[PDB]
């Protein structure tokens, strides 16, 4: 899966 | 359910020297799509909430002094405080935000200043008259501004050593002179306090060649 | 400035309920994901739960030891976050923080902002205000106040209304055999001016004791 915290 | 581990448990470093804290994750926190480590560091001074210091493993939060540095990758991370000041005394936590909820933290690492040995100043307080009229008597012994934390306090009633009717607590390390203080309270019934006459507090510490006694009568 | 101010902490018995509040200012409340994190005395940080923006459906998530008993809600109109605790257990005794990331950089699990925390004591024991007794009197004197037999924590002690702050040491409370707390506070020098302002908010005790030789 991918982490929830988005990275700009 | 990534488990965060920290090492060591405690750290004493001299002022101006380098403190190094380690953090381990039970699985990688790196995420290959970007190359970002989903890991943060928090500083918690005594009696205060955590304050965010580092995130993305090495991005220093705004306003945080540059002596604070973060590094590492995947499962192994390090927080470095290069020029340790007295105000940096705190517990430091790492936190993963890779596998989202829950947010999980490490157990923390306490950082304290290593300092020249300081002998304690000693003071003894007889019970107030406000307390004696109430059937209990509290005699307090103050060990003030000493280093390191290890000290032994012995109560003596009429030169008889006591065991299990005192209690003590220690301040966290002073943010300025990096010393500790200790307060011990021996509690007796008003009856037993009046049966006896001399009340001694004896103090042992690295900084004292011989023990220090402070006493009163009545 | 960002402000997270919490209230509602205090004493509550096992199995009871209690609502903590967190009032926010200084950022867009409606775009923030809010968290509650708690810290048992002398232990670590443990994430309690989370609520997303209403735009994201106001989804709530809870940690395992707390799911089924705790409820998080938000009031975007009042910029107030709530932590609602039910079926309380003694192991829920902790300082509770509200915490969130800055929504302008889209921090949802990076915790930029924390409140000062509020202490929740889960006990069947009952409130009691403290007794405050003076402690009197190289070339240094010591004086202070002894704050004895109170429950629960905390007590806030200050000297001279308060500041005077130099040479002061307020010691961690000790839990006596009685199940009540006792702490002491001290200061220095041979002078004179010295009032200790003791306050135990669970019992509305507010005492100012003057220490003289």
């Amino acid at each position: 899966l991918q982490p929830e915290q988005p990275f700009p | 359910d990534i488990v965060m581990t920290q090492s060591p448990d405690s750290l004493a470093v001299s002022l101006g020297e380098r403190a190094t804290i380690n953090c381990k994750s039970s699985q990688s926190v790196l995420y290959s799509s970007n190359n970002k480590n989903y890991l943060a560091w928090y500083q918690q001074k005594p009696g205060q909430p955590p304050k965010l210091l580092i995130y993305w493993a090495s991005t220093r939060e705004s306003g945080v002094p540059d002596r604070f540095s973060g590094s590492g990758s995947g499962t192994d991370f390090t927080l470095t405080i290069s020029s340790l000041q007295a105000e940096d005394v705190a517990v430091y936590y790492c936190q993963q935000y890779y596998r989202t909820p829950p947010l999980t933290f490490g157990g923390g690492t306490k950082v304290e200043i290593k300092r020249t040995v300081a002998a304690p100043s000693v003071f003894i307080f007889p019970p107030s008259d406000e307390q004696l009229k109430s059937g209990t008597a509290s005699v307090v012994c103050l060990l003030n501004n000493f280093y390191p934390r290890e000290a032994k306090v012995q109560w003596k009633v009429d030169n008889a050593l006591q065991s299990g009717n005192s209690q003590e607590s220690v301040t966290e390390q002073d943010s300025k002179d990096s010393t500790y203080s200790l307060s011990s309270t021996l509690t007796l019934s008003k009856a037993d306090y009046e049966k006896h006459k001399v009340y001694a507090c004896e103090v042992t510490h690295q900084g004292l060649s011989s023990p220090v006694t402070k006493s009163f009568n009545r | 400035e960002v402000q997270l101010v919490e209230s509602g902490g205090g004493l509550v018995k096992p199995g009871g309920s209690l609502r903590l509040s967190c009032a926010a200012s200084g950022f867009t409340f409606s775009n923030a994901w809010f968290n509650w994190v708690r810290q048992a005395p002398g232990k670590g940080l443990e994430w309690v739960g989370r609520i997303k923006t209403n735009t994201d459906g106001g989804t709530t998530d809870y940690a395992a030891p707390v799911k089924g008993r705790f409820t998080i809600s938000r009031d975007d109109s009042k910029n107030t976050l709530y932590l609602q605790m039910n079926s309380l257990k003694t192991e829920d005794t902790a300082v509770y923080y509200c915490t969130t990331g800055e929504p302008l950089v889209n921090h949802i699990t990076i915790l930029d902002y924390w409140g000062q925390g509020t202490l929740v004591t889960v006990s069947s024991a009952s409130t009691k205000g403290p007794s405050v007794f003076p402690l009197a009197p190289g070339g240094t004197a010591a004086l202070g106040c002894l704050v004895k037999d109170y429950f629960p924590e905390p007590v806030t002690v200050s000297w001279n209304s308060g500041a005077l702050t130099s040479g002061v040491h307020t010691f961690p409370a000790v839990l006596q055999s009685s199940g009540l707390y006792s702490l002491s506070s001290v200061v220095t020098v041979p002078s004179s001016t010295y009032i200790c302002n003791v306050n135990h908010k669970p019992s509305n005790t507010k005492v100012d004791k003057k220490v003289e030789p």
